[PDB]
């Protein structure tokens, strides 16, 4: 989601 | 309703980026050291994401990583604490996997358990735990980050659970199929996870594909024990992918076994090359  | 101005934050430094918005570090007030994701429009409603975050603000434990605020309004912002070694998975592929061996990435899994715990005991369901959505912190502390946006988002391909966005691999069979989500599914998915820990972040059933993977795991198909690890704890794995959700364990128990696990189950461990 936010880090692949 | 935690709704803050947008321009009361500062997005100074970028963490990172994944499959549906970025993440950065900054500083909310003018005072306050945060972390702010930012989704990409079209992602969820605004209106849908703004009631969810209500709930996602009730969610206070020392191994979940904290809402502070949001700004609703396209593109979305979810301000949250702030962990400074990234992603779980990131940190098993870089340079410090390689100085994991059991004892920490046990550890690693009974705080990821710790908080799921709490979840449960919330009754509610976070819907994707993998190493990918959980954050490393100083002292190699972990804490779960994300929980209650799997269900908002509308992403085409997504929402039909398929396609690269989708993480069919982590996700148990019963919600993978039939989007059936619950706290036993989560289980599961810590099963998967366990994987993750042991095999230094590579992907899970590593040559399958999607639905290869669901196909076979329906006829019982489960991963194998990695190199290393310990048959005892490739059966706590198993216990979590057992067929019949109701069977798997909770989470209460998981973290119980795992903070115990070198006294009770493995006082005899060696280290080796990799674990």
């Amino acid at each position: 989601a936010f880090x692949a | 309703a935690w709704e803050i101005p947008r321009e009361s934050l500062r997005l100074e430094v970028k963490l990172g980026q994944g499959c549906f918005g970025e993440v950065w570090m900054g500083t909310w007030n003018g005072t306050t050291r945060v972390a702010i994701k930012t989704l990409k429009p079209g992602t969820m409603s605004p209106e849908a994401f703004l009631q969810e975050a209500q709930v996602m603000k009730k969610l206070r434990h020392e191994k979940l990583v904290q809402l502070y605020a949001v700004v609703s309004e396209e593109p979305i912002y979810i301000v949250t604490e702030y962990m400074s070694k990234g992603s779980l998975l990131d940190f098993l592929k870089g340079e410090m996997g390689k100085y994991l061996r059991l004892p920490q990435l046990v550890d690693m899994a009974a705080q990821i358990a710790s908080g799921m715990a709490y979840v449960e005991r919330m009754n509610y369901v976070h819907r994707d735990l993998r190493a990918a959505n959980i954050l490393v912190g100083e002292n190699l502390v972990c804490k779960v980050a994300d929980f209650g946006l799997a269900r908002l988002i509308e992403d085409n391909e997504y929402t039909a659970r398929q396609g690269a966005k989708f993480p069919i691999k982590w996700t148990a069979p019963e919600a993978a199929l039939y989007g059936r989500f619950t706290i036993k599914s989560d289980v599961w998915s810590f099963g998967i996870l366990l994987t993750e820990l042991t095999t230094k972040g590579r992907v899970p059933y590593p040559g399958m594909v999607n639905r290869e993977v669901l196909d076979q795991v329906e006829r019982g198909y489960r991963m194998p024990c990695p190199p290393e690890c310990p048959e005892s704890l490739h059966d706590l794995m198993c216990q979590c992918w057992r067929k019949d959700p109701e069977e798997r364990p909770t989470f209460e128990y998981l973290q119980a076994f795992l903070e115990d696990y070198f006294t009770s189950t493995e006082p005899q461990y060696q280290p080796g090359e990799n674990l």
